[PDB]
């Protein structure tokens, strides 16, 4: 009664340590679940909470990316709030994402409170429907399958929010970036599967290489039938013996192959933001590092060329072009050390290059005023810059408060990618020990050690 | 009738809280002194008499950029005594000359004796072999040859590191652009005693961890250990085998494992010692010379080494006249080194 | 180069099929004590 | 055979005697700096006076001996 | 049979019996680290200088070429590369291949692949020994950092030609463009790092020391006393209630480790988390997340800046800035 | 040193008429200068054109003169080469131009001389090194 171990959430109960106190919820179906709604109201809460402070913060003409923002960019390449260019037309959709993901996660908040603390502890004797055995393989493939129905639900509200709900932004879209509705989604399976077998090396970059909007809605058509499929098949069917075989069978095994699993796609997403310039516009991400690295080259051959610099046959100091010369299959590329970024692709660019590479007659002649302008905006917002926001080089003074939304994401990114596959080998590792019974340490009356042959 | 010196002996080794000793005389006022001194001068002290530089909370800095910084260029090696011929008795004078730098090094100097006494002492009172001490003389050799002996060689105190986080870091790039500290073979077998002994740390604790024997029921190991237990608490027999399998070699003695363990950092940092003292007169590990020789002729030949000295010729110029204000350096914008465009 | 090409794809080939049978072959039961994993 | 801390700073006692002796140190040295004593005990500038008006040059100290004076001139050059 | 046979070589495979440990991990290991062991040792002794910077200026870093053992490199491939990969077969000739810096990608990337393998073989024998399997943990901090500096930062910057130089000289030449580039030095995970090695050296003296100061008297006066603990004895070796009793004393009682495991996983803890936090500087910094910059922070009541010792870091960091890769840049910002 | 009304009187126009800003239009003209031009011009140089910087001298033999404070804020309305022959306006912020340089929008009068007196003080404060670049860092 009045003990302070009378309950079953201590050591002495559990066996694990307040340090490791939600490993006690591992056979505690009921609490565990309201662990997981509680902390998913914690995501929808900052969704939330973090739209409408970036919105009270926000000046709409100056860039995005000059003010901190990284979830109205998501919003607005969405198609919501803006117009041609990336300017932004109407606040009020980021208002209402906000509102309605703050309110959402009272909702989340309640549910989790209430089976975290007030309902069943655990769920079996209560419902058989929502009981499970982390040990009974086929319950685990079923709600599995729920999820992965619920996952390909998602992708198609993507393919609806382009194709019938207004259209996505599109940096690509003739004439300048402006909000399009995607009507032809490239269904051919030799184009989307294409995207997952090229090289990530440089020149082809893999999946984060998709450049056009058809592309990404008609890969969302893939994946949202794929999953409904898969979830369909899951439920369906129980674990073939194969696989039974392969695997390790507990609620810490799976938590280990799912971080596995989202420490890569951290990874992914890291160079997603910092390379892909269409799924993250430039207009609201600002430029990435190789985009302001050519758009130095395309400053100062500008400049240059109007003081009456013949820019085609300028040997620069190493005898390469200063500002245009050949990457190593031949194309015309800007010189200097932005030779390492000639697979850069960008709206800006685009209208200069031609079968052979950068078209010396297209620089010469048509070279517009929005493209000088657009060259020195993205030299200037170069995603360098202080861990305090100061932004430009190492060695620049203090003034500019900016650092790119492209790095925040970057980098936070990195860090998440990367402790979570510490936290895949932490928990596949401990999985593999504790189903084979030692994860607490050697049986001193039977070493498996003492039992080999000695190696020499 | 005890005699007051054995009376006095026992009051200073009573077994209490903070052991005081006899070593704890000189330890304790010359650590409190040193700690304190640096408190003061970070939190309300300037260097713009002696460096032209902010350095305290009181003219916002912040905790990376505060200092206690070392005298004028002009003061050379003097003690800098409160009561001496600069300060003549004058407290703000004295903060404003550099004293509290001399104040914290001697200081300082005198309260890490006092703690190798403390390490001695209380080894002697347990009956344990004082191993301890020994080791910490690698930190003594540390402090001595570079806050002591390295600006003894040269000029003045000035060129002694200053006490804070920012101005260690131009302490460090100070001995890249001028000594070529990274080429010196003295600094090479430091880094390996660091390095070598941060990774017998790692892989010493991690080994321990994962060749528990398993002494209880809970999935939290820590409480299944009892200090007056006889046995040893991990399977030495386990982990030889294991890192002889993954590695080729393993320890097999312990006693030879923990004291490699002392070896490693401890020789490191003597080494690294002995490198400081020959930069306390220029003799720096700077050059190869048949690298010049061959480079001079032959405008060709390039190697990382060649690089790196264009890397300290940078610092040196662009670094020097700010750095170094008692030269009064003026260097037009047209002899300062630079590549193109930058 | 064509022939070092195909020779080195085969060689990378061989090795990744050895890791990926090889750990479908039964790992959990290869320990010294469950092994009916 | 000193009481350990977690008895003394969960006492009334303890908090009874630190409720003010605490506020009052910070307080003190709150106005250490906010009458201005700081910077005269320590003889560190105030913000405007780093430099004369119309020179930009350091009040370096170069003379080791009379560096006392030195920088006693030096700042009767301020105001 | 054929899975009689196939058992019969994962058994083999999988033996605790091999002298070294082999494992699924290890079938790729051994490979990859031969072919890096051995292309960087034949790169290291011989090979013909590299245009690592893409400018047609050749770095010679091979001994036969004029290095000694402290200048000589593996020096990274072309700028003109860039990120691309370059293998021997898109070369038009082990000449061009040679020139263009091809060994360095050849022995990073197998290198890297035999690492990532080495530290999943260290849990496979853990497994395979009844072991917990937490070693790899601690190697994974050391993995990580060869990774940033391999992989992470020149993929940031869109070149191998800025990862890691394979060599003494060439490796204080990263680190001090480094420090122009990000100021690694005010970077607070750089300094996490430094309290992980600094921390890791002091804590391995101290924990060495305590041990040795208080091993049992089991020997003679004239053998060493390492004779007077004999491998695999059930008893410990020294008297950890005499070395808690002396380190309790030394600073003060309840700051000593009475309990050998929580002892031994501080030890383990300390430097592995430094060395993360190290790795994910190098690897933030990647994406140009830098160091903090407090240059003319300090003003006075005018306006006039007054430096602190962070506007010294900044001209010495400008001095590296202006001169590396001296003929390298033609336009006024390096922003990459 | 100090901020003094001396160092805040700055000329007018090129006929040799002075304003005296107070500290408030400094500080004002500071912060919208770093709002608004900082991007390219901190510390008084032109990040995306070196040869022109923000220096009284440099500003003095510009055409028309910008040497002062009418003819900054003629400058930030209508800008022109140094030599004054063409128009930029399509590529350098200006009030004529802030349909496309959106941070010019809502810039008034007031603001404009507070800009314009920022550039003109800040070289009083620091000398060479507005407009001095790294080497006077
Ligand atoms: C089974 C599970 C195990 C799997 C292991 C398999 C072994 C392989 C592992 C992958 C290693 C990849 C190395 C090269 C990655 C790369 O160069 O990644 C870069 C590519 C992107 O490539 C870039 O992609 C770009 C696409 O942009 C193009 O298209 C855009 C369209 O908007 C724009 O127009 C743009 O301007 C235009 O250039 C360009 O092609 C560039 O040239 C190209 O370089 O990212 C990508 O492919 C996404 C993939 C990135 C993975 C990152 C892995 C990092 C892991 C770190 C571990 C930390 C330490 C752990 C310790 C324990
Ligand atoms: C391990 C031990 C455990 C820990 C121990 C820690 C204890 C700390 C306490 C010790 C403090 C010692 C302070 C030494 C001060 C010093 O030296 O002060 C320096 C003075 C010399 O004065 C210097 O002299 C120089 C040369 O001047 C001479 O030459 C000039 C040019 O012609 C002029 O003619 C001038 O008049 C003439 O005097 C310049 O004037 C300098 O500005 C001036 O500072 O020597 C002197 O006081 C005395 C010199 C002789 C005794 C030196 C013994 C101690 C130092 C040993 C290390 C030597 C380092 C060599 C480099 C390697
Ligand atoms: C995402 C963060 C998170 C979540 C969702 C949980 C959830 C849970 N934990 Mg874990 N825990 C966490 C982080 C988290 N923890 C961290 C960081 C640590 C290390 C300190 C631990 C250490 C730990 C231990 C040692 C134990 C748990 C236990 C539990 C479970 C029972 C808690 C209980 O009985 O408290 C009772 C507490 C109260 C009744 C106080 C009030 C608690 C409520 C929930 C606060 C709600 C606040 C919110 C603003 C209300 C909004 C209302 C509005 C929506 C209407 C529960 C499912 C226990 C368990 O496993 O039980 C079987 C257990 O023993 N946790
Ligand atoms: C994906 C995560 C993410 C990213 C990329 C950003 C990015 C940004 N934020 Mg947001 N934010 C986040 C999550 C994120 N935030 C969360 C979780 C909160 C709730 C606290 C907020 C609340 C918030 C506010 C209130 C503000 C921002 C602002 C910003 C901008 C300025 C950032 C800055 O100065 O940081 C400074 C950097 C630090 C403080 C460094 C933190 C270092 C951590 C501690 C390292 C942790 C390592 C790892 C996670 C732990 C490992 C431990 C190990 C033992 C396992 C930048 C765009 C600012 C803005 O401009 O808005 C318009 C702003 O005012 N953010
Ligand atoms: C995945 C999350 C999840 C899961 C698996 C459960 C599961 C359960 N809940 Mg809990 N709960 C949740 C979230 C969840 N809940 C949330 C968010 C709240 C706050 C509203 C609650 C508040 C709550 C209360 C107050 C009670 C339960 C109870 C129960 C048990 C009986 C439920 C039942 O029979 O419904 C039958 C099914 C229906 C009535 C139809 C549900 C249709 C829903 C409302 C709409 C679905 C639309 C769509 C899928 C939602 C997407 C949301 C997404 C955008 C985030 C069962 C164990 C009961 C219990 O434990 O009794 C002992 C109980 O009294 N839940
Ligand atoms: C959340 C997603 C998810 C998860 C966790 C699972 C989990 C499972 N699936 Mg299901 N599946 C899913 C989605 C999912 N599935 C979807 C959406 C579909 C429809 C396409 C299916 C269709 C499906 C079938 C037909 C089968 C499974 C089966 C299984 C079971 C064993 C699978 C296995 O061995 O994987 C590990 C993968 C291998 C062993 C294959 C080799 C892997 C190579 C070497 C890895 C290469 C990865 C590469 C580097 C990364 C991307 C690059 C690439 C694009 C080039 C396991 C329970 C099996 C089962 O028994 O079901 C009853 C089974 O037969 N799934
Ligand atoms: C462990 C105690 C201790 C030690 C070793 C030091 C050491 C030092 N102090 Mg610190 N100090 C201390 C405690 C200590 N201090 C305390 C408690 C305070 C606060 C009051 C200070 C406040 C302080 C200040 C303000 C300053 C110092 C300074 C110094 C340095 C110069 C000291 C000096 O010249 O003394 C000289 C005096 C002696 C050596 C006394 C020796 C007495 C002898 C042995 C008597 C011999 C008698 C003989 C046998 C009789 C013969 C008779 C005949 C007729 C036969 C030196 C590093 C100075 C400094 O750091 O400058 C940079 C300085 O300015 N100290
Ligand atoms: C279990 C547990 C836990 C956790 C918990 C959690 C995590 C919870 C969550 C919760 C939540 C998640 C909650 C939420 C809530 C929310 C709300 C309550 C909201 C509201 C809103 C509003 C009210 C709004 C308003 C408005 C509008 C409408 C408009 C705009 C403006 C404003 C904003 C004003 C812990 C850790 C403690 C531990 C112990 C156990
Ligand atoms: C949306 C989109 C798209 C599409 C996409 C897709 C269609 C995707 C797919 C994807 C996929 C389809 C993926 C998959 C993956 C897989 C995986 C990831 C696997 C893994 C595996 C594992 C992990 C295994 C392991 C193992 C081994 C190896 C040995 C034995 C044992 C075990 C089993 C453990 C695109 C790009 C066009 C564009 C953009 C948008
Ligand atoms: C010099 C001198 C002297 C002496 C003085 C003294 C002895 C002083 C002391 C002083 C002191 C003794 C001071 C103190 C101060 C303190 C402070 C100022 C603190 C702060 C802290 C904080 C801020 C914290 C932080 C943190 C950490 C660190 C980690 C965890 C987290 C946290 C955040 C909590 C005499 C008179 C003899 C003579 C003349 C000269
Ligand atoms: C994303 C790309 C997806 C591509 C499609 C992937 C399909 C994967 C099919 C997996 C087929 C598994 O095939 C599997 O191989 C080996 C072959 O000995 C067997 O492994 C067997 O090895 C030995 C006997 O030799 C036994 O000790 C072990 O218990 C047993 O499992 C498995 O029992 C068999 O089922
Ligand atoms: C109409 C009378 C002529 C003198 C008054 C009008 C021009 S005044 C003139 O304004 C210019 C910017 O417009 C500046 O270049 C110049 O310095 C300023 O004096
Ligand atoms: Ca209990
Ligand atoms: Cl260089
Ligand atoms: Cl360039
Ligand atoms: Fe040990």
């Amino acid at each position: 009664s009045n003990s302070i171990f009378a309950t079953n959430r201590d050591q002495e109960s559990s066996g694990f340590a307040w340090w490791a106190g939600n490993a006690r919820l591992i056979n505690l179906s009921g609490k565990l679940l309201g662990a997981h709604v509680a902390h998913a109201g914690l995501i929808v809460f900052w969704a939330g909470a973090m739209t409408l402070f970036e919105l009270a913060h926000f000046i709409p003409e100056k860039p995005m990316y000059e003010q901190g923002l990284i979830l109205i960019p998501h919003i607005a390449t969405l198609g919501w709030g803006v117009g041609p260019g990336g300017e932004v037309v109407d606040t009020f959709p980021f208002f209402v994402v906000g509102v309605v993901h703050l309110i959402s996660s009272a909702v989340l908040g309640f549910g989790g409170v209430y089976h975290a603390i007030r309902g069943p502890e655990t769920l079996e004797e209560y419902s058989s429907f929502f009981g499970y055995d982390w040990k009974d393989k086929n319950k685990m493939t079923t709600i599995l399958g729920f999820h992965l129905i619920v996952l390909g639900i998602g992708a198609l509200l993507l393919v609806a929010k382009a194709m019938f709900f207004g259209g996505l932004y599109d940096t690509w879209a003739p004439g300048g970036g402006d909000v399009r509705v995607i009507t032809n989604p490239t269904l051919d399976p030799r184009v989307i599967f294409g995207y997952l077998l090229k090289s990530p090396f440089g020149g082809e970059g893999w999946i984060v290489s998709v450049n056009n909007l058809e592309d990404v809605v008609g890969g969302h058509i893939w994946i949202g039938l794929i999953c409904i499929a898969g979830g369909i098949w899951h439920i369906l069917t129980t674990p073939f013996g194969w696989a039974r075989r392969a695997f390790i069978w507990s609620g810490e095994a799976y938590l280990s192959y799912s971080l596995g699993a989202l420490s890569m796609m951290g990874f992914i997403a890291t160079c997603f933001v910092w390379f892909n310039n269409t799924v993250y516009p430039s207009e609201f991400y600002g430029p990435t590092g190789p985009e302001a690295s050519q758009a130095q080259a395309m400053t100062f051959l500008i400049r240059d060329q109007k003081l009456g610099a013949n820019v085609g046959s300028a040997q620069g100091p190493t005898g390469l072009g200063k500002y245009l010369m050949r990457s190593p299959t031949g194309e015309i590329i800007f010189g200097g050390e932005t030779m390492r970024f000639w697979d850069f692709r960008g709206p800006w660019l685009e209208p200069l290059r031609g079968p052979n590479g950068l078209d010396l007659n297209k620089i010469k002649n048509d070279i517009q005023p929005w493209q000088e302008r657009r060259a020195a905006e993205y030299m200037t917002h170069a995603p360098l810059g202080s861990l305090n926001s100061v932004g430009g080089v190492a060695t620049e003074i203090n003034s500019v408060n900016f650092v790119s939304p492209r790095s925040w994401l970057a980098t936070s990114h990195f860090v998440l990618a990367f402790f979570f596959l510490v936290g895949h080998l932490w928990h596949a590792g401990r999985a593999r020990a504790a189903a084979a019974g030692f994860e607490k340490g050697i049986d001193r009356e039977s070493e498996p050690v003492l039992s080999m042959p000695s190696l020499d | 009738e005890r005699g007051w010196f054995d009376i006095l002996d026992d009051w200073l080794k009573r077994d209490r809280f903070v052991f005081v000793g006899w070593s704890g005389i000189l330890l304790f006022p010359c650590a409190y002194l040193a700690l304190g001194g640096w408190l003061t001068g970070t939190t309300f002290v300037t260097s713009w008499y002696t460096h032209g530089l902010a350095s305290s909370y009181l003219e916002g800095c912040n905790f990376l950029t505060v200092a206690v910084s070392t005298p004028a260029n002009s003061m050379g090696h003097s003690l800098l005594l409160l009561w001496g011929p600069e300060a003549q008795g004058d407290f703000t004078r004295w903060c404003q000359l550099g004293g509290l730098w001399t104040f914290i090094a001697l200081h300082g100097a005198f309260g890490l004796i006092g703690f190798m006494l403390r390490q001695f002492e209380i080894a002697r009172l347990v009956g344990v072999r004082p191993y301890n001490a020994i080791a910490f003389s690698a930190p003594i050799a540390v402090f001595v040859s570079v806050f002591l002996i390295y600006p003894l060689g040269q000029s003045s105190w000035f060129f002694a590191p200053s006490f804070g986080v920012a101005a260690i870091f131009r302490f460090l790039l100070f001995f890249q652009g001028f000594h070529n500290w990274t080429l010196n073979p003295f600094h090479m077998m430091g880094v390996a005693g660091v390095l070598g002994g941060a990774l017998l740390c790692a892989i010493h604790g991690a080994t321990v961890e994962n060749t528990l024997f398993q002494d209880g029921e809970g999935a939290s190991t820590f409480r299944a250990f009892n200090p007056t237990q006889a046995e040893e608490t991990y399977s030495m027999v386990t982990a030889n085998r294991f890192w002889s399998q993954i590695f080729g070699i393993a320890f097999s003695n312990k006693r030879w494992l923990h004291f490699f363990m002392l070896f490693v950092p401890v020789t490191g940092l003597w080494m690294s010692a002995i490198g400081v003292v020959g930069l306390a007169l220029n003799l720096r590990s700077y050059d190869f010379i048949s690298q010049e020789i061959r480079a001079a002729e032959d405008p060709e030949f390039e190697t990382f080494y060649t690089k790196n000295l264009l890397l300290n010729e940078g610092i040196r110029a662009w670094m020097a006249p700010q750095d170094q204000p008692h030269e009064n350096f003026v260097f037009p914008e047209e002899v300062l080194p630079r590549g193109n465009a930058l | 180069m064509e022939t070092l090409k195909i020779t080195v794809y085969i060689v990378v080939t061989f090795f990744v099929l050895l890791f990926v049978f090889g750990f479908l072959s039964g790992d959990p039961a290869r320990n010294p004590k469950r092994k009916d994993l | 055979g000193e009481r350990p801390f977690s008895d003394i700073i969960t006492s009334v006692r303890y908090w009874v005697i630190h409720s003010i002796t605490i506020p009052a140190l910070f307080i003190a040295g709150w106005l250490f700096v906010s009458t201005g004593l700081a910077y005269d005990v320590f003889g560190t500038p105030r913000p405007d006076s780093y430099y004369a008006q119309e020179q930009r040059s350091i009040p370096l100290v170069t003379d080791r001996f009379e560096a006392k004076q030195q920088v006693e001139t030096f700042l009767e050059q301020l105001k | 049979q054929t899975a009689n046979l196939w058992e019969r070589f994962c058994d083999w495979i999988t033996s605790t019996e091999n002298r070294l440990y082999i494992g699924w991990f290890g079938v790729i290991m051994i490979p990859t680290l031969l072919a890096a062991t051995i292309c960087f040792v034949i790169a290291f002794i011989a090979a013909p200088p590299v245009d690592i910077d893409g400018i047609r200026e050749p770095v010679s870093g091979s001994l036969l070429y004029g290095n000694n053992i402290i200048t000589a490199a593996v020096v990274p491939s072309s700028n003109a590369i860039g990120l691309h990969l370059y293998p021997i077969w898109d070369a038009a000739s082990l000449d061009e291949w040679l020139y263009n810096g091809g060994p360095y990608q050849l022995i990073i990337f197998h290198f890297l692949i035999g690492i990532f393998c080495y530290m999943g073989r260290e849990w496979e024998l853990s497994y395979r020994l009844g072991m917990r399997p937490w070693i790899p943990v601690a190697f994974s901090a050391p993995v990580a950092a060869a990774t940033a500096v391999l992989l992470i930062y020149p993929i940031g910057q869109g070149s191998f030609s800025d990862g890691l130089m394979l060599g003494i000289s060439g490796t204080f030449n990263f680190m001090i463009v480094f420090q122009a580039e990000h100021n690694i030095l005010m970077h607070p995970f750089h300094m996490l790092g430094v309290a992980g090695v600094f921390g890791g050296a002091l804590f391995a003296a101290m924990h060495g020391s305590l041990v040795t100061s208080s091993l049992i008297r089991e020997t003679t006066e004239t053998e060493s006393t390492n004779y007077g603990y004999k491998f695999g004895q059930e008893e410990e070796t020294y008297n950890i209630v005499a070395a808690h009793g002396y380190f309790g004393r030394l600073i003060f009682q309840y700051a000593s480790f009475n309990n050998s495991r929580s002892l031994h996983f501080f030890l383990a803890a300390w430097p592995v988390v430094g060395i993360w936090f190290a790795a994910l500087g190098i690897s933030t910094m990647a994406f140009n997340l830098n160091g903090f910059n407090f240059n003319h922070s300090v003003v006075d009541a005018q306006g006039n800046v007054i430096n602190t010792w962070a506007d010294i870091i900044n001209r010495a960091n400008i001095g590296i800035e202006v001169m590396h890769e001296r003929n390298a840049h033609n336009f006024p910002l390096d922003l990459a | 040193a100090e901020l003094t009304p001396e160092v805040l009187t700055v000329p007018l126009n090129s006929e040799g008429k002075t304003i005296t800003l107070t500290e408030k239009q400094y500080l004002e003209g500071k912060r919208l200068f770093q709002y608004a031009c900082a991007s390219c011009h901190v510390g008084g140089i032109t990040k995306t054109n070196p040869s022109l910087d923000l220096r009284t001298e440099t500003l003095a033999l510009a055409t028309p003169p910008r040497d002062n404070i009418e003819g900054l804020v003629d400058y930030m309305k209508n800008p022109t080469t140094y030599d004054g022959e063409q128009e930029i306006a399509e590529v350098h912020p200006s009030l004529r131009s802030a349909d496309i340089f959106p941070k010019m929008r809502n810039l008034t009068e007031k603001d404009l001389v507070a800009i314009a007196g920022h550039i003109l003080v800040e070289p009083k404060i620091l000398g060479d090194k507005w407009g001095g670049g790294k080497v006077y860092y």
